[PDB]
DNA sequence: GAAAATCGGTTGTGGT
DNA sequence: CACCACAACCGATTTT
């Protein structure tokens, strides 16, 4: 439900996954744009909540790229 | 209800932005291409990758699904539930 | 349910 | 441009 009001609703996953292989520089922008859109989301609060309390392994979620949310998780 | 060919339809859709291997794991587990389930071992033959590398990719895609950019198919026996129920679950 | 170990493609540098 | 050669790097993949 909360999912409806998403800023990335329509545009799909190019932005928030990587594709096979993607490293260096490339990485990183995709994550910042994506994290970009994040910050302006009205449903970060839920997103974010929702991807650690069900531990989404991938993609960014709630304006936490994957590796941030393995750091937030561990122990 | 027959609404389940325009729920292909739109899984067919969905499925068509994964990556290729991404969307041929998926066809193979679920047998959305013929009718056949597969184990993940033949899938790692298909793909010359052991199974625990298949097991990483499935998660990957299953994230991919259920994110908010893509996922307009929660609107809810056979393998096209069987994929859904999968993601949602 | 993973996590750690190792492999190998990529990136950047520098050559002919 | 090409090719090569590596070393470092770190994502992909294998092994616990
Ligand atoms: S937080 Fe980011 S990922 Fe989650 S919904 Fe908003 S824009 Fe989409
Ligand atoms: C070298 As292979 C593609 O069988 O992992």
């Amino acid at each position: 439900n909360w999912q409806l009001q998403g800023l990335c609703r329509g545009m799909d996953s190019s932005m928030f996954f990587h594709p096979d292989g993607e490293r260096g520089r490339a990485r990183t922008q995709r994550e910042q744009r994506a994290k970009e859109m994040c910050r302006r989301c009205p449903v970060i609060e839920a997103c974010r909540s929702h991807a650690l309390e069900v531990g989404e392994p991938y993609g960014v979620w709630g304006g936490l790229s994957e590796s941030e949310r393995d750091l937030l998780l561990k122990g | 209800a027959v609404s389940f060919t325009l729920l292909q339809d739109q899984l067919q859709s969905v499925l068509d932005t994964l990556s290729e291997r991404e969307a041929g794991v998926v066809r193979l587990r679920f047998g959305l291409t013929d009718g056949q389930p597969r184990t993940l071992d033949e899938i790692g033959q298909v793909y010359g990758v052991t199974r625990e590398r298949i097991r990483q990719i499935e998660s990957k895609t299953m994230s991919k699904l259920r994110h908010p950019s893509r996922s307009q198919v929660l609107r809810d026996g056979t393998p096209e539930e069987r994929l859904l129920r999968a993601i949602f679950g």
